[PDB]
RNA sequence: GGCCAGGUAGCUCAGUCGGUAGAGCGUCCGCCUGAAAAGCGGAAGGUCGGCGGUUCGAUCCCGCCCCUGGCCACCA
């Protein structure tokens, strides 16, 4: 089970004690409940049924034999001494049982018309119904059996089952444990409708039973967090007694299966009042009851029969013989009530909320009791819930309530359970709301929710009730006023914001890079931080490559992928094969996202108290403990870079496309870069450039190594680029160009160099020699014909000269060209082509 | 003259990022600024300074990615709300910021959930801020992303780091199963414990905050019933949106 | 709290960004037309571009006409740059023009001791000439420079059509191009640009006589669109990514040489229906197998279902429906 | 790997326009908005009013 | 964390309880076309999720584990 379920009729009945005649539509109730802060998950009407659906009594059972299943032909008394034969395949009933039959002419939900049918060689005048088939509850895998005396045969089924009802499923927030009960939800509705509320846990509704002496003996170990622990016996109950239909019906509608009166009553009163209750067979108890911590390795067997591995933070209830319960989580089988139990010891205890939560979550037992205790339970009502349970059980099952009572209230005894008072200015909710509430609203709302309120000038002294431990500061009181008045009254006013500075330079640069890559034909992906399994082995990185130093997730999505990415390429490359695998063979992807690069101090910082600002040193320590998380930009390409069309067959991706991607990013960042040959997996060592901004390395680009492509299932020819954006300085150039009105001179120069000399190094050498007259140099020819020796290449550059103050002669330009050729000779060994 | 002429077809930024850009511009035009925070975060800022009790069940390993070793108190952040803390620690008052970035949870995938997603955080802290200012900001946010014909609703809720707390739903016409109110994000007045954990006096300053799903915003805005294509990175999802927006 | 940039304001930035990224350099164009430009263009005497607002006291006595088109100023700037050594040039501008009408005249003084009434406000605005935002571009010389990769590509009319598509993508609208005659463009290399069925401008290679008479470089191409006639748009796409595999087929159709390739592709889309995921022209053939004044076009087709794997016969049925649609709308004959 | 790679060199928006865009961003970030007016104008608005 | 069904080719799936395992689409080739696709003909491609074990031999049997989809559960 999971959320707070309850039927409207019970809710209405508790509301109507103080507000006689109160009744709303389920539509209206759902709206009211949402408005004051209770999420309605489901509104589930019961039924509906039409036509002859009535109570019957099973008067005889004939077993039909020789079928794939046991089958019963049943004589059913349907009233007025009229008997019908009905074929039924269930087994969970005997002669004399009250059942619900749908005779022919009946309509069951949803839309099932019942007609007389031939079943297993016999005629059946209808069917015996299960609870699911009546839309009354989930199934017990058999048909529904009303307890003896629920109704006479022939009674109207819909009336008897109460099928007009509607069940609300609410998802109560964790700060409202008091709403895990009819008591708290009824209180809330009385607040919303300004009704008078009669508390079902008050002494006028549950008058105290006698206290003439102590019940069972009890010890409670210090520092177990138990706040209250009360015990009262009911002696001499009839074990053949079953709970009346009205009680079984309400348990069922609340999602709880009825079993026996002793257990049924504790579940009922838990639902009604919000205090979990537990029934012990007092005659299976041996000696003093004690609550203590489990020991290491201690197991206990819960009443469902599973062996629970216990831990030392877990609170037990034990006797001399065995463990009786995991405190506020689940009872043990040793004192469970049985079909022979006659003398019952009822336990109303208040456990530590955090302890119950820790324990129930480890053991995965989110029982009805445990999820109330972990949201806190009103300790003021323990004996009232005990007395309610005892009286009800003695009435249902023929007991006598014993006038003894053990009521441990801590050491020393606590007798006033109210939270401490809260001082708040009377107009504080108005200011937080932005609304001028009518005078007295705050005092009136706070009194409705149960607080005691006194006035001193503009100051209220507000003492919350014991079922509202969440009410600790003025803001908690504000929330109470605002939600009950309704958020709809709060107006909509944009704040004047001061003048901001807009996007930072880095945020602006990210937009520009992404727009430029997109325009150039790259599609963005949002890469997963979780590296592929063994990716760096697939890449073939040495054992001490910095990329291997990764931060590790303890509990990853895929156990094989615990490592956080030091590089975006593994996720981009994975996205590339996904797209290629689905028919998009020409692909160009990019990502701009942080990576995660731990270091030495990348470890833990203990809890800093949150009642104060961390000091500046504590702030800087926290930040130094985290891994470095620089922003990176990366791209991958495969297939055709340019598509085919009427103009021709299109161009395959090549390394220079990855180099051009670097230049698109650099132009977008307004920095200049240089590319230098480098060896760096996973790139092809002869088609890899390291990228520099000034003399600082910022990344790498080129074609991937053939073996990486091979081992990773990548398309042949795949290229890639990855840059560290945080290493690219934030430039802001302020050019002031002066345009020369004089004509330029054009000359070309062909230079022969060793084959391994980069062309850019020749252009740099030419520019260093040519001087200020050189306006532009552009390579337009790389030639390696037979005129050129082996391992040498001829380069021809177009040169453009221009002076700021004069027309040049050819001889002016030739002298600059000559000094450029000399500079190329001295720096890269160039020979003027001859 | 109608022959194809695009020798290098356009690509596309991801629509989540284009939506983030548009949300940012909306708030910058109101004078707010865009704050940032790391994806690997301390527990101190993701849980403790945001007023989560020590045993809060969102802290368990079933709910939150933790960084090795066992108790580094490091994690993948589970909401953008730690940026409230970093901002109030780093900036002087008053503060008017949003933050947009990735958040991480150990969630099952369904039509409106994925383990790695994005949120838009908002935080305003100043003298005299009220719930009316929260509502004004949320209405401007919704009106800019969904238009004026957008049905929203605000109802009281709970977060450990706000009091009062509220949730905002959007009427989602294309919701798988039939149109219904779907939650858009959470909001409230900043809890006084959160101000005290950052050295701000709750008697002088009040604040509001909110946190909306970014993919969730895109689902409402473009009527995409199932978010998983949005997450998986197939080029076919992104190209229809265009190189820019 | 302000609302930031308007849609029109954002779109102007995006167009600017995109054209500059594509190699175009912005000029801020003078509004004073060159002396007798429309005579050098050879425009008809009733061409609407000749209905210009005139400045009483201009900078140059021979240039009193205010521009109804940005091309004269861009083309003058082109000649200026080419004359100073930069022969490979691409320029754009985004600027208002001035287009008077009948009601373009004076409005008498209105007393400034009160607010002008709403009728006077509207009469003042109606008395001014129309001043829509235009975007325009010109190119000459090499579109793509030479380098190690070979000798580079001269500007051609298709570069002007691509500039239109750069602008349309930036504006997030679809355009269609249709053959047109419209000076100063070459009547055989001129497109009129359409958004929906609204004309927004023209693009292509300039007429050789206009080039000769204006001293422009051989092959100069040009674009001019009316931005204010391009509607704003806010597309809200919701793609669904089919996990199933696709089918690839090609189709060769023969049409009369005057049928635009895009009208064939549209007919193929029309006939093929929902399975068609993509269509791309990749061959235009007019060799000796093809009759005179006809052409063979071949398109790559990609079919894909949202809920199943297709058979080759499923795509073939869709292809055959496309073939029939093409015969019915453009007279296409399946290549044989 | 140092060979020239840019097959279509970048262009440029005019610096006056880029400066206007940056000035507009500055004021939008303060909550202000960008208003427009035509280049051919009435004497009523250029002078009299 | 619970329950159910699964993991087999580049994609979507059928199937097999010891020695051969497949279809639709995707890839490649021949005829064909100027070049294509279709059509006709012919190929390639799987460590049947992983690691141990049993066995002369394992997709299939035994053990441990991992992941995927759905329905629940939990929650900032
Ligand atoms: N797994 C998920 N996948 C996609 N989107 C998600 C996922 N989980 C949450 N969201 C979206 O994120 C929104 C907020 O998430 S939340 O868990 O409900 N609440 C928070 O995270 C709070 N930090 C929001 C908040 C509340 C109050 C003040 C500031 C901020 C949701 O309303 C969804 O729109
Ligand atoms: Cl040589
Ligand atoms: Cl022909
Ligand atoms: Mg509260
Ligand atoms: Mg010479
Ligand atoms: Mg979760
Ligand atoms: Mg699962
Ligand atoms: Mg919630
Ligand atoms: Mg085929
Ligand atoms: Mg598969």
């Amino acid at each position: 089970s999971n959320a707070m379920r309850l039927p409207y009729s019970w809710l209405r009945e508790v509301v109507a004690v103080g507000a006689s005649g109160w009744d709303v539509t389920p539509g209206e109730l759902e709206q009211t409940l949402l408005r004051i802060g209770h999420e309605v998950e489901e509104v589930i009407p019961l039924g509906p049924v039409d036509g002859p659906v009535t109570v019957g009594r099973v008067a005889d059972i004939e077993e039909l034999t020789g079928y794939k299943k046991p089958i019963r032909a049943c004589a059913v008394d349907i009233g007025d001494r009229q008997y019908r034969e009905i074929i039924c395949g269930a087994t969970n009933f005997a002669v004399g049982d009250l059942v619900v039959v749908a005779l022919p002419g009946a309509t069951l939900p949803g839309g099932f018309t019942i007609s007389a049918r031939k079943a297993y060689g016999r005629n059946s005048d209808g069917m015996i119904c299960s609870a699911a088939e009546l839309n009354l509850g989930a199934d017990h895998s058999g048909i529904l059996v009303l307890p003896p005396g629920a109704a006479e045969p022939g009674a109207d089924g819909a009336g008897v089952l109460g099928l007009d009802d509607v069940v609300f499923h609410l998802a109560i927030t964790p700060d409202r444990g008091y709403c895990m009960s009819v008591r708290g939800l009824a209180r809330e509705l009385a607040c919303a409708y300004d009704l008078d509320f009669v508390d079902p846990a008050s002494n006028s509704r549950v008058p105290p039973l006698p206290i003439e002496g102590p019940a069972w003996p009890l010890t409670v170990q210090p520092e177990t967090g138990v706040r209250r622990f009360a015990l009262r016996p009911v002696i001499g109950i009839d074990p053949a007694a079953v709970s009346p239909w009205w009680l079984q019906r309400r348990l069922l509608l609340c999602g709880i299966r009825a079993t026996c009166p002793a257990v049924d009553v504790t579940n009922y009163v838990m639902l009604e009042l919000g205090h979990p209750m537990h029934a012990h067979d007092r005659n299976r108890i041996s000696g003093t009851l004690g609550v203590r911590f489990a020991r290491s390795g201690e197991t206990a067997v819960t009443l469902d029969g599973i062996e629970r591995k216990l831990d030392t933070a877990d609170v037990l209830i034990v006797d001399d013989a065995a463990t009786a319960a995991i405190g506020g989580v689940m009872g043990a089988a040793s004192t469970e009530v049985r079909a022979d139990s006659t003398d019952v010891l009822l336990e109303a205890a208040i456990w530590d909320p955090a302890a119950v939560s820790r324990t129930q979550r480890r053991l995965h037992l989110p029982s009805e009791a445990a999820r109330r205790y972990e949201r806190t339970v009103d300790p003021a009502i323990s004996v009232a819930a005990l007395d309610r349970c005892a009286r009800l059980l003695a009435d249902i099952a023929g007991g006598e309530v014993s006038p003894t009572l053990t009521d441990w209230r801590g050491d020393p005894p606590c007798d006033d359970w109210s939270p401490p008072p809260i001082r708040m200015g009377v107009d504080v909710p108005d200011r937080i709301a932005g609304v001028a509430y009518p005078q007295g609203t705050t005092a009136r709302r706070l009194a409705q929710i149960g607080a005691v309120v006194t006035h001193d000038g503009d100051t209220l002294t507000v003492t919350p009730p014991s079922w509202r431990p969440d009410l600790r500061q003025p803001a908690d009181l504000v929330e109470e006023v605002l939600r009950l008045e309704g958020l709809e009254v709060i107006p909509s006013v944009l704040p004047p914001a001061p003048a901001g500075r807009g996007l930072t330079a880095g945020q602006q640069r990210r937009r520009t890079i992404g727009r430029s890559l997109a325009l150039s034909g790259y599609v963005e992906i949002l890469p997963t931080p979780f590296l592929p399994a063994g990716v760096f082995d697939l890449w073939g990185l040495e054992a001490d490559d910095s990329r291997r130093m990764t931060t590790r997730v303890l509990n990853p999505l895929e156990a094989d992928r615990p490592q956080l990415a030091t590089t975006l390429l593994p996720a981009l490359l994975e996205a590339l094969v996904r797209n290629v695998s689905r028919g998009l063979v020409d692909v160009a992807l990019f990502a701009i996202a942080q990576v995660v690069q731990p270091t030495e101090q990348t470890r833990g910082v203990g809890l800093i108290p949150v009642d104060r600002r961390p000091t500046d040193d504590e702030i800087a320590m926290l930040d130094a403990s985290l891994p470095r998380q620089p922003q990176h930009v990366a791209a991958v390409l495969a297939g055709l870079r340019e598509p085919r069309g009427p103009w021709g067959p299109g161009r395959p991706v090549e390394a220079a496309d990855a180099f051009e991607a670097v230049r698109i990013i650099a132009r977008a960042s307004r920095v200049d870069v240089t590319l230098r040959p480098a060896q760096y997996l996973p790139w092809h060592p002869g088609r890899c450039a390291q990228v520099f901004v000034g003399e600082s390395s910022v990344g790498h680009a080129g074609q991937l190594h053939p073996a990486v492509i091979e081992r990773s299932g990548l398309p042949k020819g795949t290229c890639a680029v990855e840059l560290n954006l945080d290493a690219i300085p934030c430039s802001a150039p302020l050019p002031a160009p002066r345009v020369s009105p004089y004509p330029a001179v054009f000359q070309d120069v062909s230079l022969v160099v060793a084959a391994d000399i980069p062309a850019q190094a020749v252009a740099d050498a030419v520019r260093a020699g040519a001087g200020d007259l050189l306006e532009d140099i552009a390579l337009f020819d790389v030639f390696t014909g037979p005129q050129i020796g082996e391992h040498r290449k001829s380069l021809t550059f177009a040169l453009r000269f221009r002076a700021p103050d004069r027309t040049l002669t050819e001889d002016d330009a030739s002298a600059a060209r000559d000094a450029a050729v000399q500079s190329a000779a001295e720096r890269v060994g160039a020979v003027l082509r001859g | 003259v109608t022959l194809p002429s695009t020798r290098v077809p356009a690509g596309a930024r991801h629509p989540i990022i284009m939506l983030a850009e548009h949300v940012a511009d909306t708030f910058i035009a109101m004078g707010w600024e865009l704050a940032e925070g790391p994806e690997v975060e301390t527990e101190q800022f993701n849980f403790d300074a945001l007023n989560f009790p020590a045993d809060h069940p969102a802290r368990g390993e079933q709910d939150t990615f933790y960084i090795a070793p066992e108790d580094s108190r490091q994690l993948l952040r589970t909401h953008t709300s730690p940026v409230q803390i970093r901002t109030l620690l780093a900036r002087e008052l008053p503060v008017y910021i949003i933050s947009i970035g990735r958040t991480f949870r150990t969630d099952e995938l369904d039509a409106t959930h994925t383990p790695i997603f994005h949120q838009v955080e908002g935080l305003a802290v100043d003298r005299g801020l009220s719930m009316a200012h929260l509502r004004g900001t949320l209405d401007a946010f919704a009106r800019a992303e969904f238009g004026p014909s957008a049905r929203t609703r605000i109802r009281p809720h709970f977060f450990p780091f706000t009091e009062p707390s509220a949730e905002v739903d959007v009427w989602f016409a294309n919701k798988i199963g039939g149109a219904a109110w779907v939650e858009w994000g959470g909001c409230g007045m900043v809890h006084p414990n959160v101000l005290r954990a950052t050295g701000i006096d709750p008697d002088l300053y009040s604040g509001f905050a909110f946190g909306m799903g970014l993919e969730r915003t895109l689902q409402f805005r473009n009527g995409i019933p199932d978010m998983r294509d949005m997450v998986e990175g197939d080029v076919r999802f992104s190209l229809p949106f265009g190189v820019g927006a």
